[PDB]
């Protein structure tokens, strides 16, 4: 039916143009400074339009740029390609348009510029919807109370720091502690939990955005991941704009969907990879633009930058579509100096905090979770009953035991109940290390703390308790398939220790026990 | 259904061929056309249009 | 194409050019001086009607407010080439070395390049073999990745950069660059020209597999700035060809005081610590060239100098983020006849994960800085104590450590002439099958002093058979 | 000479003004042709500048005096960069052409002409920061309205 | 291989190209006045 082809076209051909001529307002480019353009007279353009810089002699392609400054008889734009091609005097075009990005279905295992555009090199994006950045938040009377666990797969996190589907958590630490670490153990966690977890990564090196995509194909999780990448060779208006792109295609996740394992999955997970790295990209733009500065010369509005990328991080009711999206955000401290602005600032914006610490990451603790001062304000209702019931003796015993971690040299010359809390404490620390890469399930987090608040891995010695999880969940794994199943489907009652349950867990434990020597 | 899909996408590819082969012979075309004459008369309706 | 002069503030040079030839935002200036010489502007701001701000690259004590400048279109050009190959560079590729200028010949290219594209990144981290056993193991090196050396005179680092040369050089083609930023001119140059000249491999010395770019700190801040992308040029040309190229940028943090300078004089609104705005973005131009690509790999091994001691200043900061290694180098180890000044610990790499190198590297690394990670403790109750007499165990760790801490010495090719003991070359694996081997207990019949200057375990063996 | 300035430019701008507002009604005309024509309350120089050009019948080139009139107590630096885009080059009179429909833009400001030969036909006119593009414009949005 | 049915699709030049040029190139882009002799064959030998 070539007819249809030939009758959908020579209709709109003949009839589906105006083709009249009409000034067009473009500007001049008068001053060409550190990726700063000026625009001369430019009208009719929006406070955050695009504008496109058209060919010119000697560049056959468009470098597009934000008219962030609409001044008097000036538009100070900055540039988001490269500067060094932009002269004085070259004209632009303003396209009426507030950046889109394309989202939907199409964008999924893909590595995509802040502006849309592929950079993996596996072909053009499959798309037919854009949406723009900068939009306004869900909404107060949008949401619903977080109930929904988000399962990091780190015993830490998802026992003593909850995160749930539309809470805001930061990982907050100094230098290299694994932050990025623990957002990519956290997305290799949802490969069949429904959830479309999406990776910013502003300001990272080329070299380590690849590798984290690498890890993420090598473990497949990157048929649910949308990566965005602004790396730190690319213009301060690309870093400035890849955490809003990514969340708006967050946001499409979260309030229309995407088949994702054949089921419409509404909630996505998105990692800004730095903030520390997007506020610097901001400050820069700013200070180029010659804006007035505030305290560590990053401008005043820079808790709002940060405070509208983190409130559309939301978990919609049931009225509104009941889709969700999970924020992580990033921040490198220096020196544990929490207390630095921007750290303040999204610690302030945040719903709870993963503190980081430089000292636990190199002492062995490779988690080097501080839970003394990490929070969770969502608290309980962002886990699951089983683990809830669980992690509370968990809680309690570590927090104990970091009140007498002055003693733990000199524990022989204590109090037998001193001595016991100090041992527990120490057993409890060395289960909660984790190697990378191997994120535990619900179910097998939640009979390790099971087998951990009861008194079972006491007689086990504490450099063998790593080893002793490692071996219990593989017996699990491979001996008792079934209560593993078992502990997972009533995970969600209210009093999870049911007594069939109670007994399956038992006896595993008890035989794997009985069996092993350690 | 994601054959179905690329069907669809063939569809549209070729109707965006067919788009781009009549644009540029369009192009090719006419370009004598204006070289034989008009050359200035498409100059002076635009010289009228300001 | 020719412009005058209209303002001269120190080593900041406004220039007005015709409206419509104006010079592009890094294009060089070329001011000619009257004795026959050029003074190389480059531009940083185009701005006014035809004017052009740039920053001098040259004392500017004898230029008026009229001199002509002729724009040469495109950036510095920088030869590069195998011509460019053992001589010594300034930033503007003139050859400072008392040989002759580079003929007319040899390919000139922009000092200003793209860094590659993201999908020519490797998507798995390789690790970098260099032969020294510490280096291999504790701190291993990123194909393509940038490593820092902490550690001030005296501690072997030039030795330490001549052997790194000599390994890549042989084990690989291994041609080397080395860009001292901001270094004082008696150290970088005839210290390092001379002992690279001395040293000697395979009839070759270090110096002739060798380029060797110089922005010293006599130098006004654009040439400190730029002297980094000048080496990066030619480091990329034989990355092009698929060779492995290994760059030292000696005080990389001098590359960002050059840029707070230039700016500060560019009139640029000051960010954080008096430094420039465009910190990130300067340092990712030049930390992104250095990449392992599918034809080749740019290694660095950079130096980092901390103002006082503070690593959360704005510019050590900034330089860890685009950090894969560190190696502390201490006064310690050095003075303790350890030629290979490396610490074991303080001396980190995010290579060292089971993914990359290795579960077995990595167990063994773990073990290893594990009898250290209390730096033998114990060498405090030692003071106290006297070991107690004895230690009921902890005596049999003492020995394991001062044994490793002994065996991470390495005789090095490149002192095989001065302190005549022939340089060995440790792979990898040896590296961490003898240190695996010697942790198990294999190590425990050989006395001290027998692991002083070996490369293997088993050299340490024929050793006590012999 | 600096304080020539404002009122030698005002007087300039002045006449520059009413020449060529005069330029459309004194036409073709005469010394008593244009002072019938040509209003006389205007400058003493503008009305025998207006008249003396019409005299000697140069009354057509009397506009563009007009052009060098502004110049004559100015830098004359803010002309118009009038650019002409078009594919076909032209000749020198399809230049004088365009630069005498183009005057209607202030006057015969600076103009640059360029090739761009991906056009056809047509010719792409931006003067100052109004462009009117009417070469490939057709083809261009007859491919969106296909796709 | 069933996406050979694209290509047995576009074999009708005669159909759609053709008037489509014609149109395109007359109607809209230009004036009515397209009178030049050669255009049908350049028309046939680009679009081969
Ligand atoms: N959970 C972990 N298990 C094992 N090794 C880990 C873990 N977390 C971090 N590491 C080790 O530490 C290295 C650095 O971790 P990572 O890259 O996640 O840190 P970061 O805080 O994101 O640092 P950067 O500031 O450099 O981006 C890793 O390459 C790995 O070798
Ligand atoms: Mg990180």
């Amino acid at each position: 039916i070539t007819e249809e082809l030939i009758a959908r076209l020579k209709q709109g051909i003949t009839s589906g143009v105006d083709l009249q001529p009409r000034q067009v307002n473009v500007g001049t480019v008068i001053a060409v400074g550190d990726g700063v353009a000026r625009l001369s007279g430019l009208d009719q353009v929006v406070a955050s339009e695009i504008v496109e810089f058209p060919p010119k002699a000697g560049r056959n392609e468009s470098i597009y740029g934000i008219a962030l400054n609409l001044e008097q008889d000036s538009v100070a734009a900055i540039i988001l390609g490269d500067d060094e091609t932009i002269e004085e005097g070259d004209m632009v075009t303003s396209t009426g348009r507030v950046i889109s990005v394309p989202v939907g279905q199409g964008l999924l295992g893909r590595v995509v510029n802040p502006l849309g555009q592929p950079i993996d090199g596996k072909g053009p994006i499959v798309y037919e919807k854009t949406r723009p950045i900068e939009r306004i938040a869900p909404g107060v009377i949008t949401r619903k109370s977080v109930d929904t666990p988000v399962q990091t797969g780190i015993i830490a996190i998802d026992a003593l720091i909850p995160i749930g589907r539309g809470q805001r958590e930061l990982i907050i630490g100094d230098r290299q502690t694994g932050k990025t670490a623990v957002a990519i153990d956290t997305i290799l966690n949802q490969k069949g939990q429904g959830m479309v977890c999406i990776y910013v990564a502003i300001g990272q090196r080329r070299a380590q955005v690849a590798q984290v995509v690498g890890t993420l194909e090598r473990f497949g999780a990157m048929e649910y991941t949308i990566v965005v990448s602004a790396t730190a060779s690319e213009s301060a208006a690309l870093q400035y704009i890849a955490p809003y792109a990514g969340c708006a295609m967050g946001e499409e996740i979260m309030e229309n969907g995407v088949m994702l394992n054949g089921q419409l999955v509404k909630d996505a997970l998105i990692v800004y990879d730095d903030l520390s790295k997007h506020a610097v990209a901001y400050r820069q733009v700013s200070l180029l633009l010659r804006r007035p500065p505030g305290r560590e010369a990053y401008p005043g509005d820079v808790f709002y930058l940060h405070s509208r990328l983190l409130e559309r991080a939301a978990r919609l009711n049931e009225e509104y579509g009941g889709g969700s999206l999970t924020a992580l955000p990033v921040i490198e401290t220096q020196a544990n100096d929490v207390s630095a602005y921007i750290p303040t600032n999204v610690i302030s914006i945040t719903d709870g905090q993963i503190y980081l610490e430089s000292d636990l990451f190199n002492a062995g603790q490779r988690p080097a979770l501080n839970v003394g001062i990490s929070v969770s304000r969502v608290g309980g209702a962002a886990q699951t009953r089983a683990m809830r019931a669980v992690a509370g003796k968990l809680k309690g015993e570590l927090a104990q035991f970091r009140d007498l971690a002055a003693f733990a040299q000199f524990a022989s010359d204590l109090d037998a109940t001193t001595k016991a809390q100090i041992e527990r404490g120490q057993r409890l620390q060395e289960l909660l290390k984790q190697p990378q890469y191997q994120p535990l399930p619900v179910e097998d987090q939640v009979a390790v703390l099971y087998a951990a608040t009861n008194n079972y891995l006491d007689d086990v010695p504490v450099p063998l308790i790593t080893k002793w999880r490692d071996d219990f969940l593989a017996f699990l794994r491979t001996a008792h398939p079934e209560v593993r199943k078992l502990i997972y489907d009533n995970r969600l009652d209210r009093k999870f220790p049911t007594p069939e349950v109670k007994e399956a867990l038992e006896a595993a434990i008890k035989e794997f026990k009985a069996t092993s020597n350690y | 259904a994601q054959a179905e899909q690329e069907r669809i996408r063939m569809l549209s590819e070729a109707k965006s061929q067919i788009a781009d082969l009549v644009t540029l012979t369009a192009s090719r075309v006419l370009g004598a056309e204006l070289q034989a004459r008009g050359h200035d008369a498409l100059i002076a309706e635009s010289l009228a249009a300001l | 194409a020719k412009g005058v002069i209209q303002e001269i503030i120190g080593v900041v040079i406004r220039a007005k050019f015709p409206e419509d030839e104006v010079p592009e935002i890094y294009n060089a200036i070329e001011i000619p001086l009257g004795n026959g010489d050029r003074l190389v502007c480059e531009v940083q701001q185009q701005l006014g009607n035809g004017v052009v701000k740039a920053v001098a690259m040259g004392s500017t004590d004898g230029l008026r407010r009229g001199l002509e400048v002729i724009d040469t279109g495109r950036p510095i050009a920088v030869p590069v080439g195998p011509a460019t190959l053992g001589r010594v560079f300034n930033v503007l590729g003139d050859p400072i070395d008392g040989m002759g200028p580079i003929g007319p010949e040899v390919e000139r290219r922009p000092i200003h390049r793209d860094p590659p594209s993201f999908e020519e990144q490797n998507t798995q981290a390789q690790i970098f073999e260099t032969g020294i056993k510490v280096i291999d193991l504790i701190a291993p090196f990123t194909r393509g990745g940038k490593t820092a050396i902490f550690g001030g005179a005296g501690v072997g680092k030039t030795v330490v950069i001549q052997e790194l040369i000599a390994n890549i050089a042989k084990e690989q083609s291994g041609f080397s660059v080395f860009a001292g930023v901001g270094e004082r001119s008696r150290e970088g140059n005839d210290l390092i020209h001379e002992m690279k000249e001395a040293r000697i491999d395979e009839n070759t010395t270090v110096f002739d597999k060798t380029v060797m770019v110089f922005g010293q700190m006599n130098e006004p801040p654009g040439a400190r700035l730029r002297v980094g992308l000048t080496a990066l040029t030619m480091a990329e040309y034989f990355r092009d060809e698929g060779r492995d190229i290994l760059l030292f940028i000696d005080n990389i943090f001098r590359f960002v005081q050059a840029g707070s300078e230039v700016s500060s004089l560019l009139g640029r609104m000051p960010s954080q610590v008096g430094y420039q705005p465009t910190l990130g973005t300067e340092m990712g131009e030049l930390q992104e060239r250095i990449t392992s690509t599918k034809r080749g790999s740019i290694t660095s091994m950079q130096a980092v100098y901390v103002p006082a001691d503070d690593y959360t200043d704005p510019a050590p900061a900034t330089v860890f983020s685009h950090l894969d290694a560190t190696i502390s180098l201490e006064r310690s180890i050095a003075e303790r006849a350890i030629f290979p000044a490396v610490d074991p610990l303080a001396s980190t790499s995010r290579i060292l994960d089971p993914n990359i190198v290795g579960e077995e590297h990595y167990r063994v690394a773990q073990e290893v800085k594990r009898v250290l990670q209390r730096y033998k403790d114990l060498k405090d109750i030692i003071a106290i104590l006297g070991m107690e007499e004895l230690s009921d165990e902890d005596k049999l760790t003492v020995q394991r450590a001062r044994k490793i801490e002994l065996f991470f010495s390495q005789p090095f090719t490149v002192a095989q002439q001065f302190t005549g003991r022939p340089g060995k070359y440790v792979p990898v694996k040896k590296t961490v099958e003898s240190f695996a081997r010697l942790l198990n207990g294999e190590g425990d019949h050989i006395p001290e002093s027998f692991f002083y200057m070996q490369g293997d375990f088993d050299d340490v063996l024929a050793a006590y058979e012999a | 000479r600096a304080l020539a300035a404002p009122l030698v430019e005002a007087l300039l701008t002045t006449a520059a003004e009413q020449i060529r507002a005069a330029a459309p009604r004194i036409a073709g005309l005469s010394a008593s042709e244009a002072a019938a024509v040509l209003p006389a309350d205007l400058l003493p120089q503008v009305r025998n500048f207006l008249l003396t050009m019409a005299k000697e019948g140069l009354t057509g080139e009397l506009n563009a005096v007009a052009a060098a009139l502004p110049g004559y107590l100015e830098t004359g630096s803010r002309a118009v960069d009038a650019s002409v885009t078009s594919a076909i080059e032209l000749s020198a009179e399809q230049k004088e052409r365009i630069t005498r429909e183009l005057q209607q833009r202030y006057g015969d400001v600076h103009v640059t002409y360029h090739v761009d030969p991906t056009l056809i036909g047509g010719l792409i006119i931006r003067v100052g920061d109004q462009v009117l593009d009417n070469s490939l414009r057709a083809r261009l949005s007859a491919i969106q309205r296909v796709l």
